[PDB]
């Protein structure tokens, strides 16, 4: 995929967990199967992209609650879609935060 | 005398005409407005930048000018540290319908050491560098901002 997601929104929904929702048309890489999305979160205090922690989701689903996360803590939130061949640009960067 | 968290300075809105006045408008990265958009590239400040884009550099001249001299004065506050922004100008969307930040007119900043004790006094730092408004938004951060 040369086409990556964007996110819509993300919103705390506990201390520990932030869902995010994005969007992905399939017809702007051709139609190509995607395999699913890499969602990428990181401390805000952090400026190391090494940091971002990665979860793995399936291609059809167009949100995610990311869970485990530290309460009242800030986190930056990016991510990619990917298949076989490999993976897309990264969207854009959203900063939420824990309850 | 330090912000506390929740507090702000002037002790009203943000878009009233006493602090910052009215949002304007979204400025988009293809928009004519943009172009009034200049990239701070000031040495004592560090710009967070995990866009990967260097939109955070990206403000108006009045933001840069008291941008500017609050990166002074936070050096001298507490030697070895800097002025760090989180987010300057923004095109990935989080704040809210009407934030400053979508105009270059707004900074979240921190200290370089992300010593959140010394925040309340980064605030003040930001009113004496004459920011129009300055707000203890977040534990994590402190947003400045300034008129059209
Ligand atoms: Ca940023
Ligand atoms: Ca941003
Ligand atoms: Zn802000």
């Amino acid at each position: 995929p040369i086409t990556g997601p964007h996110i819509a929104y993300t919103e705390a929904v506990s201390d520990t967990q932030i869902m995010l929702k994005w969007t992905y048309i399939p017809s702007s890489n051709n139609n190509t199967p995607i395999q699913g999305f890499y969602i990428y979160y990181r401390p805000t205090d952090s400026d190391n992209d090494s940091d971002y922690k990665r979860d793995v989701v399936e291609g059809s689903k167009q949100w995610h609650m990311i869970g485990h996360l530290q309460p009242e803590t800030s986190y930056d939130i990016k991510m990619q879609c990917f298949n076989e061949g490999g993976e897309s640009e990264f969207s854009n960067v959203m900063i939420c935060e824990t309850k | 005398t330090p912000l506390a968290y929740k507090q702000f300075i002037p002790n009203v809105a943000e878009k009233t005409l006493g602090a910052s006045g009215r949002y304007e408008g979204k400025i988009t990265r293809n928009s004519e407005r943009f172009k009034e958009l200049t990239p701070n590239y000031n040495p004592d400040i560090i710009f967070k930048d995990e866009e990967n884009t260097g939109a955070d550099r990206l403000m108006t001249q009045r933001c840069k000018d008291k941008l500017n001299a609050l990166a002074i004065s936070v050096m001298n506050q507490w030697p070895g540290v800097k002025l760090r922004v989180t987010e300057g100008w923004d095109e990935d969307g989080h704040h809210s319908e009407e934030s400053l930040h979508y105009e270059g007119r707004a900074v979240d900043i921190t200290t370089s050491d992300r010593d959140r004790s010394k925040y309340g006094m980064l605030a003040r730092l930001a009113v004496e560098a004459g920011f129009d408004w300055v707000y203890y938004e977040s534990k994590a951060h402190i947003h400045c901002s300034v008129k059209a």
